[PDB]
DNA sequence: TGGAGTACAAGTGTGAGGAAAAGTAGTTGGGAGGTGAAAGCAGTTGAA
């Protein structure tokens, strides 16, 4: 499951190789990284 | 190329098995016709080997599957399926590799798609080549039923069925050993002959003499002169079938002809059939959000009010329906002037019998003066 | 006057939805775009008749065969008498043959007296000038132009007593300078290839070209079309061809290339309407409505509407109605490939205003198709239009008054021979079948009294024991010839072959015949799976196969019953290839072959991958 | 297609929030007897924001959110590659108004200069300063001063007088 | 019939193409030098020309120092002679590598005989062959007046792929003509002044086949024709929702510095609003002086369209119209 | 009557015309780049 997000209309998107760095529905080219679930820890202070 | 042949080869057959029913049999009989003609690829040395196959291959090597086992199946409906794109005929070399596209060159893709239809009798010129590279004489039996043949010929026009015997004891009397219309075969060379050889078509030029004999040498008065007038009007009517519909699709690509252009007198609810076949051309056939922008703004299915779920009862009536009107129709069943008007049908019925098969007008009137001038030549 | 111009070219493309606004506030109508609003315009034919009589190409020098115009003559320029329309028109072998009135259609004279002029000559063109408003005449003369020279006529006071038409003439004056002549025009001026001249006519017919004249000559234009027209009188000329209009004053020395039309249209044809401001100009890809200007009458290029049709034998026909706001001016294009039509209603209004409606078309007659349409002046929203056609490959001239209220000669000519020996001796196989039709209806006449008896049945016992026999032999006929890696016959019995007469009863032989095999060699095709391609459709037993062929020759036929039975059964000794060996037959041949190509064809070679 | 870039965009992309520039130019030849009139693309020139020329402009706090800014977003800047750049403002002389200034940086010049000279600090409509200095020279001459292309030149005042107008003596 | 917006290429009518301009050279460098005394040969004949790109045709008006005098020199025979025959006979190599209708179409078009068979119709590819079947009953519905029947014509037009802008946004009144489930029609020309829309230069030299200026491009000095389609459709529609503002900023925004026509309507918006505003439904502080920026709009507006080229425009009248607008000011 | 030319037909021989996805061709039209002072104060030379 790949996941990134586009800027421009917060569509969910994975991007493969040999792709342009575009989103599908816009024409956006800025393109951000989502979180997925990944353990971090913090002391609650 | 003659990987991704076999594989288009694979998916041709393989519908003709899954609706049209077709035996599980049937895709047996043409894999070895598939296997002898690559033991004539092992006759040529691999090194310059220039071997001939086009579109109409994949036709032709279905084609002698299909008689062998005499089957109901002929040129007539390999030139609806393909036009009304029932199976993989025209734009296979797009949608069928999907990973051998990649590798093929800019005329490996051009030949293996559909570009050009067959035309002025090119099917049965492949079958020529299909004869001779393989002999279908001496191995399989080149045997047609043309009884299959003629029971379709009749209520396409609708004639009473008189008529049938009447073709039959022209059939009978002009073909010496007078069973075995039989295919040609043509091993030489490029030279088709001038002759007319195939036997499909000379069922063809036989049943173009009848309709004159049968009426023009009528001593007993017994056809009346309202009947001709309600056969010519009773064929003459356009309906909604899915044969004169499918029929619409081949007038259409044939540009030489006359009836090329019959989109002209079109009724309503033929034009809109014509459409309802246009979504099954989009299934076979960065700048995508520019025409998705257009596909939005022209939805291809209707705005509102559509036809799919509350529609109707029905609206196209069947192929059986129609002859309740065509022979409903003629009620009268009990001159110099009448032999021009004997015409008014010869041409009516030639027109529908040039486009179907797909031969030009020569190649049917070439082929009268060779069985014209044949079945008369017997008794003198 | 509206706001859209350019002050050379002027567009209205169709529903374009065009650039006039205004902003009137007066509350009704508040913008004036070159459209109109109304309702429909639907055409319906009035067809009458008025007279009769290398191959990829056409020759562009021919211009009409035929035209028909109001006229008035010496005693009707003296008398009360005004407007007697009269035709000009061409017959014959080749077209050398040069030759009325109005009951409720426009119709040949009751006197059948046309006026015969022998010329030794093709003719290319048949026109008559009409005159001007400004004169107050309709002029008597006409002109003509041959193949081989340039003759010119008058008509002159015909009669009522005998409707006779009379011609005097001016001489055939020939090609002095030889060189083919395309198009004239009067309203002696003429248009010969690349040059023109201006011609004097003569009122003297008891016994021509002045010494002013010019060129157009264009060495990068390879066809040979020239067009001249008066326009609006002061002496002022247009010449065309296919690429280009020049306007010359053949009274003043000044000469002036206007439209210039090379780059992506031609000029296809130009009609002077009988206005003598607004004329229409037809190109390709546009119909131009190009009058003349106001203060000063050179040119001024009006409103005009792209045509999408293209061909490269295109002309137009225009016909005006007065009204009393306004005037329409129709626009008939037409084409010598094809039968269609393709007409705009314009419109003319006080302060050289112009407007647009739309477009529609008819239909026509299936013999050829037209290559000349012609008009009716008719002497003078429930619209009305009346014109008359002329196709190709025929010589007969209709009549159409539209309003807003295929035999082929070689199907025919190829039968019915001419021969004495050869007279009756065709129609020996039409006593054949008499012969036989009359034998082959008590044969089966049998077979129909035959209705479930014994006598019929112990046939069909005999016939599932005839056919056992030499099928197992036959299926041990493949066993012995099994050694060979290099056939359906159903006519071994020879009894009849054609003695049993029962759709549902055969069928409980044969599936019973079915349920005889079991074992390997043979197999059997389907049938009531694999007969459906005649029905199109659903055919769940071949017994009601038959049912509604039962409903199909009912009013056909004398009785309609057994040929129906008999053909289905024939099917049955006809689709019924069932001699097929089993599964060793297949698999000892997908392998041998395979075997005879090595590993390079093995994996070519390839199914069951999809 | 043709789209429209915001100024949020030009800091996610850390690129210039740039405006093109279009300049029509007339090609005469012979003094006006044939003009060649083309305008021509001379790059982006950088754009302040919430400006004419920002898409910011006339736009609701409601729409300033939707776009990605600050609801009170406040303009009056540039983005040079993604640097939040903006121009300081200068304290120069009061335009149009000769100043009478003594300045001991006038006897730098040479020799009979005094101390002594007004100075005016003249612009056009277009905003562009053009310096005049109106010396005092100790031998009673008076001189002008002004600058042209980072050189300065010293003329007298009477032939900068007598070149404006017909002028007497009396005058 | 109709136009098709095929770009469909044969070599045969590019080699009759290669073949009549290059005859169309050698007998007009002929009349080069008969006149005095007395490379691909179609990239060469076209530098001669100046094509139109406003229009179909280039036409030149008459009322200018465009006169000309006559040339009196006739043709006859014997100039007519010579000065063809040796052009054909310089003609003669590549004659034989054409094909034998070629040759046969040359000496037709040698002597006049405009052809009769037409690109459209011996193409035989199945795809262009279903395109010139929709084209003609998408302009024939159109024209028999059906809508719901060309809106699913024009629908599956253009799907297919080889069809071009000719189609596209000329017979789009079928969104503007049906206004029952609509798109209303101007979200179309919206579509197309943002993906066509280009300000290259018309560079002229490359032989344009099947892409055309007049009517469907958009270059530097020729606004496109469905770009001022959606300047005028989005007034008319402007008013008749009685938004004036939402177009007045959006006509601000391009400088279409070359041609008139558009300040013409970038005046008639501001015509709108002083037509509308000077009403004010009394039986008045900022209304007085607003209104005096749009009449003030509307004349300056209406010179620069007089400064610019060829657009005409009534304005004796419009002061008619504007000092009316003037006399509920005062 | 015994012997020659009309033309029904028929197979022999030779290239030519057609198709298309690919490529290279010919122009443009953008883009970021890359190829000294403010003041001393001294020593030294300055000059007719």
């Amino acid at each position: 499951t790949l996941k990134y997000i586009c800027a421009e209309c917060s569509s969910k998107l994975s991007l493969s190789r040999t792709d342009a760095v575009r989103c599908k529905d816009c024409g956006h080219r800025i393109l951000l990284k989502a979180r997925t679930k990944r353990l971090v820890q913090f002391e609650a202070r | 190329f003659l990987k991704s042949f076999q594989f288009i080869l694979k998916r041709q057959i393989r519908w003709l098995i899954t609706e049209m029913r077709f035996p599980k049999e049937f895709e047996h009989v043409a894999k070895i016709i598939w296997l002898k003609i690559l033991k004539t690829i092992n006759d040529q040395p691999q090194e310059e080997l220039k071997l001939q196959l086009h579109m109409t291959s994949t036709i032709s090597i279905l084609y002698l599957a299909s008689t062998h086992l005499s089957l109901p199946v002929y040129t007539c409906d390999y030139i609806k399926w393909i036009c009304t794109a029932k199976m993989p005929y025209f734009q296979a070399s797009e949608i069928l590799p999907k990973s051998w596209r990649i590798q093929l060159p800019n005329y490996y893709v051009s030949i293996l798609e559909g570009s050009i239809s067959p035309f002025n009798g090119q099917l049965y010129n492949k079958i020529a080549l299909t004869c001779g590279m393989i002999h279908f004489k001496e191995f399989f039996n080149s045997e047609i039923s043309c009884q299959g043949l003629l029971l379709k010929l009749v209520m396409q026009c609708a004639l009473p069925p008189e008529f049938y015997f009447y073709t039959k004891q022209v059939i009978e009397f002009e073909e010496t050993d007078i069973r075995n219309l039989t295919l040609w075969e043509r091993t030489d060379e490029r030279h088709t002959g001038r002759v007319s050889n195939h036997a499909e078509l000379r069922v063809l030029s036989y049943f173009m003499l009848t309709i004159n004999w049968m009426l023009s040498f009528d001593r007993d008065r017994q056809y009346p002169l309202k009947w001709i007038l309600s056969l010519t009007e009773s064929l003459t009517q356009r309906t909604t079938t899915s044969e004169s519909i499918g029929r619409n699709i081949v007038k259409v690509v044939y540009p030489d002809k006359p009836t090329s252009s019959d989109y002209f007198q079109w009724s309503e609810e033929e034009t809109l059939e014509f459409l309802k076949w246009m979504e099954k051309q989009f299934l076979p056939t960065d700048q995508k959000i520019a025409r998705r922008k257009l596909y939005k703004i022209f939805p291809l299915d209707r705005e509102a009010n559509h036809d799919g779920e509350f529609n109707d009862s029905t609206h196209q009536l069947t192929f059986i329906e129609d002859l309740q009107e065509r022979y409903a129709k003629q009620t009268p069943f009990f001159p110099p002037a009448r032999k021009e008007a004997i015409g008014r049908l010869l041409t009516h019925i030639a027109s529908q019998l040039l486009v179907d098969f797909a031969i030009s007008k020569e190649q049917l009137k070439d082929c009268i003066s060779r069985i014209k001038n044949a079945c008369l030549h017997r008794m003198n | 006057l509206g706001v859209g111009v350019q002050g050379a070219s002027l567009y209205c493309p169709q529903e374009n939805y065009t650039t006039k606004k205004q902003e009137k506030p007066q509350w009704l109508r508040p913008v004036d775009d070159t459209l109109a609003e109304d309702a429909l315009d639907l055409h319906i034919v009035v067809k009458s008749l008025l007279c009769d009589t290398d191959a990829f190409f056409w020759d562009p020098t021919v211009a009409n065969r035929l035209d028909s115009q109001y006229i008035q003559t010496a005693s009707d320029l003296r008398n009360y008498r005004d407007g007697t329309e009269i035709i000009a028109y061409a017959s014959g072998k080749t077209g050398s043959v040069l030759n009325l009135t109005r009951q409720n259609t426009l119709h040949l004279n009751r006197h059948n007296n046309v006026t015969s002029i022998e010329l030794h000559s093709p003719i290319k063109s048949i026109k008559i000038p009409g005159a001007s408003e400004s004169i107050g005449r309709r002029s008597n003369l006409v002109g003509i132009i041959t193949e081989n020279s340039f003759q010119i006529f008058r008509i002159e006071s015909v009669h009522s007593r005998s409707c006779d038409v009379m011609v005097s003439s001016s001489e055939p004056l020939y090609f002095v300078e030889i060189d083919d002549l395309q198009v004239v025009d009067f309203a002696a001026i003429i248009d010969i290839k690349g040059n023109w001249s201006i011609g004097r006519i003569p009122k003297n017919f008891n016994n021509l070209i002045d010494n002013l004249h010019g060129t157009i000559f264009d060495p990068e234009e390879l066809s040979s079309w020239k067009r001249i027209e008066w326009f609006s009188h002061f002496q002022k000329i247009l010449v065309f061809d296919r690429s280009k209009m020049i306007e010359i004053d053949f009274m003043n020395n000044w000469q002036t290339e206007v439209v210039q039309a090379k780059a992506w249209s031609n000029i296809r044809d130009y009609k002077r309407i009988d206005d003598k401001n607004g004329i229409l100009l037809t190109s390709r890809e546009i119909i131009i409505v190009g009058a003349s200007e106001s203060n000063d009458p050179v040119r001024r290029i009006s409103w005009k509407h792209d045509l999408d049709p293209d061909d490269t034998t295109l002309r137009i026909t225009v016909q005006k109605v007065k009204k009393p706001d306004h005037i329409l001016l129709v626009a008939f294009v037409y084409s010598m490939r094809h039968k269609r039509i393709y007409m705009h209603v314009f419109s003319h209004r006080k302060a050289n205003l112009f407007q647009s409606l739309g477009c529609s078309t008819v239909l026509e007659i299936p013999g050829g198709t037209p290559t000349g349409i012609e008009t009716i002046l008719t002497l003078d929203f429930e619209l009305v239009v009346d014109f008359l056609v002329k196709l190709r490959n025929s010589s007969e001239v209709y009549y159409y008054a539209l309003s807003n209220t295929v035999d082929h000669p070689e199907w025919a000519s190829l039968f019915n021979n001419a021969d004495e020996r050869e007279k009756e001796s065709i129609g020996a196989l039409v006593s054949q079948i008499k012969l036989k039709e009359r034998e082959r209806i008590s044969r089966v006449q049998n077979l129909i009294e035959h209705e479930n008896s014994h006598d019929e049945d112990k046939y069909l016992q005999d016939l599932g024991y005839r056919l056992s026999i030499a099928t197992n032999e036959l299926l041990e006929s493949w066993q012995k010839t099994k050694d060979e890696s290099i056939h359906s016959k159903l006519k071994n019995l020879l009894e009849n072959s054609d003695s049993f007469a029962s759709i549902p009863e055969f069928s409980s032989l044969l599936d019973q015949f079915f349920q005889y095999y079991q074992d390997q060699d043979v197999t059997f095709i389907g049938f009531e799976k694999l007969l459906h391609l005649f029905l199109h459709e659903d055919v769940p037993g071949l017994d009601i196969f038959y049912n509604k062929l039962l409903q199909c020759w009912v009013l056909v036929s004398p009785q309609a019953e057994l040929l129906t039975k008999e053909i289905v059964k024939d099917i049955i000794w006809s689709l019924a290839r069932l001699e097929k060996p089993s599964l060793f037959e297949p698999i000892q041949n997908e392998i041998s072959r395979s075997l005879s190509g090595p590993y390079q064809d093995i994996i070519s070679s390839w199914d069951m991958d999809d | 297609v043709e789209r429209k870039v915001y100024p949020s965009e030009s800091r996610q992309r850390l690129t210039s929030y740039r405006g093109k520039l279009l300049l029509k130019l007339k090609w005469s030849v012979n003094n006006g007897e044939e003009n060649l009139f083309e305008v021509r693309d001379c790059g982006g020139l950088p754009v302040m924001l919430q400006s004419n020329r920002c898409h910011l402009n006339k736009m609701s706090p409601y729409e300033l959110v939707q776009h990605k800014e600050e609801s009170d977003e406040i303009g009056g800047y540039f983005i040079v590659n993604g640097i939040e750049k903006l121009i300081r403002m200068l304290i120069v002389q009061r335009r149009n108004h000769p100043m009478a200034i003594i300045r001991p940086s006038f006897a730098n010049r040479g020799a009979s200069y005094s101390h002594y000279g007004i100075q005016i600090r003249s612009v056009r409509p277009d905003q562009t300063s053009q310096t005049n200095v109106l010396h005092y020279l100790n031998d009673g001459q008076v001189t002008f001063r002004f600058s042209w292309r980072k050189n300065e030149y010293l003329v007298p005042v009477v032939m900068i007088l007598k070149a404006l107008c017909h002028t007497s003596d009396r005058e | 019939m109709f136009e098709v917006p095929i770009t469909l290429t044969n070599r045969k009518f590019a080699q009759r193409r290669k073949l009549k301009y290059q005859y169309i050279n050698y007998i007009s460098r002929r009349f080069d030098r008969i006149s005095k005394k007395s490379s691909d040969e179609e990239r060469k004949f076209w530098k001669k020309y100046e094509k139109p790109e406003k229009s179909f045709e280039i036409w030149r008006t008459v009322s200018s120092q465009n006169k000309q005098p006559i040339n009196k020199q006739k043709m006859t025979y014997h100039n007519f002679k010579k000065i063809e025959k040796i052009p054909l006979r310089k003609m003669e190599i590549p004659l034989l590598h054409c094909t034998k209708e070629n040759k046969l179409y040359f000496q037709s078009i040698s002597r006049g005989l405009e052809p009769l068979k037409t690109s459209t119709s011996e193409v035989r590819n199945y795809r262009t062959r279903h395109i010139v079947t929709l084209t003609d009953l998408l302009h024939l519905n159109v024209s028999r007046h059906n809508w719901s029947l060309a809106y699913k014509i024009f629908a599956t037009l253009i799907r297919i792929p080889g069809v071009q802008i000719k189609s596209l946004w000329g017979i789009g009144v079928e969104i503007l003509d049906n206004l029952s489930n609509s798109s209303s029609g101007l979200d179309f020309l919206q579509w197309m002044c943002q993906i066509y829309s280009s300000k290259s230069r018309f560079v002229q030299n490359i032989n344009y086949r099947s892409i055309v200026p007049p009517f469907q491009t958009g270059s530097r000095t020729h606004t496109a024709k469905f770009a001022i389609t959606y300047l005028w459709s989005s007034l008319i529609n402007c008013q008749k929702s009685m938004l004036i503002d939402k177009i007045s900023e959006w006509v601000l925004t391009p400088p279409f510095m070359e041609d008139a026509e558009v300040w013409f309507i970038y005046a008639s918006c501001h015509l709108l609003k002083a037509d509308t505003l000077s009403r004010q439904f009394v039986n008045r502080d900022i209304k007085i002086n607003q209104v005096i920026k749009h009449i003030h709009y509307v004349r300056t507006f209406l010179k620069i369209c007089l400064d610019k080229g060829g657009f005409a425009v009534p304005s004796r009248l419009i002061e008619n119209q504007l000092k009316s607008f003037e006399s509920r000011l005062y």
